């Protein structure tokens, strides 16, 4: 094994950025005390920074000069705090017994370690199920994640369902108040792959947001979901909960449809809803060529603003949650929006946008944000 | 508020 | 004036900035509902926005075209939230009965009002005692406030003492662990007339940062008798505010400033500040960082084996024999950030006595061995150390 | 911590 323990040299910002990412979600005082720590391992290929909680894994590879092979387990949060605050110079790390000597410029640290024999072996990644550009994975997750439930006291809403059939990937999440679904195409190895899993929203959202550099993001299914690429790699334990069968909820037709400018509507909602009781609801009176947004009671004040809008169908008065509604409009990432309506008590179907008097079909899109209204 | 399901 | 209540028109940015101004001095988070609101009165060529808290009153006057006189009391935070989110166009306000009609662009608001009968008559500003540039007042208060006590049980330390002699103003605050003194020259309306008051630090600190712009900020204390009783007005740049002074007697602080130093050290402040809170990462409970002064070097150290140990050496221009002294890292960087200079000068005596942090320019100063006198500066941050392990 | 007064 050898007398000289792990000894290496690397840039600090390269060191710091990799440790900050792996260390971010580590537990502060876990029942198993090693998980609090971060494990460094040098080899010919460079230095690897590892993190684990028995549920979620993080592993970052950085180029480094390895003077001697070895591994060491040191406190996670502190070491990301150290290298973030060190001067911009090379970092020398030398493991001395149960301690680690870290020197950068004129700064020197000796930090205690934990037994490297007590660190769990990280899960191995399943075989690669396919890969997609990091920019698309970032956008796809951002759209659907906003609709997942934010409260673990009802977990079944806290996940993002990932359905993979061949080259088509479908992502869905819902809190029972709103459903977001985006379809995309990716490069799958191999064709005829079909699997569906449900992943905790917040972590899968973090892996996507942290992945805009972007290189190419690889997803591995085998249960756990690996997300690899751009020198970083992570496995996430799936969720047991049953996701609703969600395509029965999407309407095929609408009694009325309306297309608007989203930036203009988002600003209107935010200002009108200032007097809305509890941010509960905003009213929208759809007539032809106009929508009148209104909220509030004699309680606080009342507000109303009229917007221009291409409308088809008979006039409809419907009220939505202003927060849920602006969440959807922000998810389209398009200049305009298309509202599928039926009744004031049924779901409204929002769609990104760049007939006669009869029932209007729902036009196919890659993204859909379906929102439930409020009483009146 | 209303529910999808 | 008559049947049509207060109705006026003014631009949004100006309306919003004044309401945002009064409402920020209106935390007023709970009941009573009289204290939650903001009161608008149009007259002459302009509009007045008024508010009150405990110990501080805010009034902002802006120009507006008053088509009809009147006053109205509407909710403070909400109307500041509305006027900031409206489109950038003129704002029309028309009081109709118990409600106020607000029209900007295509957005319209009808908000309830409260009886103007219930709004307190807020204190008069005393006569102007003088004025100083807001950018100097902003920095002068920012330096002295950081050393003021945040406590309650000890009212004496929670204020900023204002000593006024002629054109020279001296500002001081202390929590008993640290003393900050700034001396400046201002344009006085009574030179020479003497006075000393003590104003609550937190309010006087927030009013200063608010004020930055800007015009010259005017302080109103007395004519004087003589100072005066019982209030400090802060006016200028369209805003005016009163704060009730504190009765407590500020310590006599110039006895505490050392006349001599047995050893002195001058360093770069930016390089020392980063060194302190890098080393202090392992300092237990943020307690203390240790400095071993030898010549041409100081060694910062902290931490325990249970979490970690840290060491860093920096270059110092040192005079006198070696001294090892430890400070509170937070109190220490608080002083260094307050000097607002490229370099710092540390007056030392013993590891148990006060260290005097003095601002020094980029490059000016000259000092062989013997006792070094304390050089005069406009600012002083005096910090006392922590007992060594 | 040490005190000024
Ligand atoms: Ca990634
Ligand atoms: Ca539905």
């Amino acid at each position: 094994v050898g007398l000289t323990d792990l000894t290496f040299r690397l840039l600090r910002e390269s060191f710091a950025d990799a440790v900050s990412w792996v260390a971010k979600n580590l537990p502060a005082r876990p029942a198993v005390p090693v998980l609090s720590g971060v494990l460094l391992t040098g080899s010919d290929n460079g230095l690897t920074i590892s993190g684990f909680d028995y549920e979620v894994s993080a592993e970052a590879q950085v180029g480094a000069e390895i003077v001697s092979p070895g591994s060491v387990l040191v406190s996670g949060r502190l070491l990301s705090d150290i290298t973030r605050a060190l001067p911009n110079k090379p970092v020398d790390v030398h493991v001395e017994g149960n301690r680690v000597a870290l020197t950068c410029g004129n700064a020197r640290f000796s930090l205690p370690t934990m037994p490297v024999e007590d660190y769990p072996t990280l899960p191995t990644l399943p075989e690669e199920t396919g890969l997609l550009p990091a920019e698309l994975f970032a956008e796809a997750i951002s759209q659907v994640a906003i609709a997942a439930g934010r409260d673990d006291t009802l977990p079944m809403l806290t996940g993002i369902r990932v359905e993979i059939l061949g080259e088509t990937v479908v992502l869905a999440a819902t809190d029972r108040f709103r459903l977001a679904v985006r379809e995309l195409k990716w490069s799958a190895s191999s064709p005829d792959i079909e699997a569906a899993v449900l992943v905790p929203a917040k972590t899968l959202a973090e892996a996507a947001k942290a992945g805009i550099g972007g290189s190419d993001v690889r997803l591995s299914l085998g249960g756990l979901l690996g997300i690899s690429g751009n020198g970083k790699r992570s496995t996430t334990r799936l969720l047991d909960a049953e996701f609703p069968k969600f395509r029965q909820l999407l309407p095929t037709e609408h009694t009325a449809v309306a297309t608007m400018d989203v930036a203009e509507l988002i600003e209107a909602i935010k200002l009108v809803a200032l007097v809305a009781d509890r941010g509960a609801q905003v009213r929208m009176e759809f007539a032809d060529g106009s929508v009148r947004l209104s909220a509030g009671a004699d309680d606080v004040g009342r507000a109303e603003e009229d917007l221009v809008v291409d409308y088809a169908g008979e006039p409809l008065t419907i009220a939505f949650n202003p927060t849920y509604l602006t969440d959807g409009l922000s998810s389209l990432r398009s200049e305009r929006v298309s509202f599928g309506f039926t009744t004031a008590g049924k779901s409204a179907l929002l769609r990104p946008v760049s007939n006669g008097n009869g029932p209007f079909p729902a036009v196919s899109t890659d993204y859909v944000y379906l929102l439930m209204p409020v009483r009146l | 508020q209303a529910d999808l399901f």
